[PDB]
């Protein structure tokens, strides 16, 4: 029940704004923790969002006049009206926790223990428009059938911008699923993969549905993965 | 020392002799605390609610 859930994801264009949200469940945000860690894979990170309510002088000398945010305690949800979003802010944030000093966890000590996070949202600020992903069913081959374990999937290719989420059989296939991250093309396009190692006897008899979802473009494709039936 | 002798018997001129006074007292030059090396914290949140 107690969980931080990110919501309010959509497409942002240069000159526009969007209202993000981190909703706590179980514990009310009136007397709880919220730390907005901004992560870019491979490099260092930064904690930026300075909103501890009461509205006094506490800010960081890097985002002056850019990140504006409000407080709503009783609703157990916080909204992030991140105005003037720059195109160089491609990162998935996480609202998290900390530890102070008051209660039984610390009677003598300092604190500072981020311990409960969210799952993040996928918001891309791109000058160009969003494009629907192209799903190409990668069919099993003769070697996969004769090898005992068949490899099949559906390549998501030439979609801009991110993201694309691939699920199998609407959650009815979990064993062997492995998702290969998107590639950065020279032209800026993306291509990811999702391969599940299935029994070779289930080819044709068991239907293989891959659900490809792209939220900013609002496209859902339920692609069928079929064997090579010439 | 003569002042206490004069004001002890509640007069000014006192007859020749010797009289009882207070006794020497030593002010403590230090006040030390001696406790064992204990760092563990009593869990009272589990005790209260």
């Amino acid at each position: 029940e107690v969980q931080l859930v990110e919501s309010g994801g959509g497409l942002v264009q240069p000159g526009g704004s969007l209202r993000l949200s981190c909703a706590a469940s179980g514990f009310t945000v009136s007397s709880n923790y919220m730390s907005w860690v901004r992560q870019a894979p491979g490099k260092g990170l930064e904690w930026v969002s300075a909103i501890y309510s009461g509205d006094s002088t506490y800010y960081a000398d890097s985002v002056k006049g850019r990140f504006t945010i409000s407080r709503h305690n009783p609703k157990n949800t916080l909204y992030l009206q991140m105005n003037s979003l720059r195109a160089e802010d491609t990162a998935v944030y996480y609202c998290a926790r900390l530890v102070g000093a008051l209660t039984n966890i610390v009677v003598s000590g300092d604190g500072g223990a981020f311990d409960i996070w969210g799952q993040g949202t996928m918001v891309t600020v791109s000058s160009a428009s969003t494009k629907g992903p192209s799903v190409f069913p990668l069919a099993p081959s003769s070697k996969s059938t004769s090898g005992g374990t068949a490899a099949l999937g559906c390549l998501v290719k030439d979609y801009f911008p991110e993201p694309v989420t691939v699920s199998w059989n609407s959650g009815a296939l979990t064993s062997g699923v492995h998702t290969f991250p998107a590639v950065l093309q020279s032209s800026g396009l993306y291509s990811l993969s999702s391969v599940v190692t299935v029994p070779s006897s289930s080819l044709g008899t068991q239907t293989y549905i891959c659900n490809v979802n792209h939220k900013p473009s609002n496209t859902k494709v339920d692609k069928r993965v079929e064997p090579k039936s010439c | 020392p003569l002042s206490e002798t004069k004001c002890t018997l509640k007069s000014f001129t006192v007859e020749k002799g010797i009289y009882q006074t207070s006794n020497f007292r030593v002010q403590p030059t230090e006040s030390i605390v001696r406790f064992p090396n204990i760092t563990n914290l009593c869990p009272f949140g589990e005790v209260f609610n």
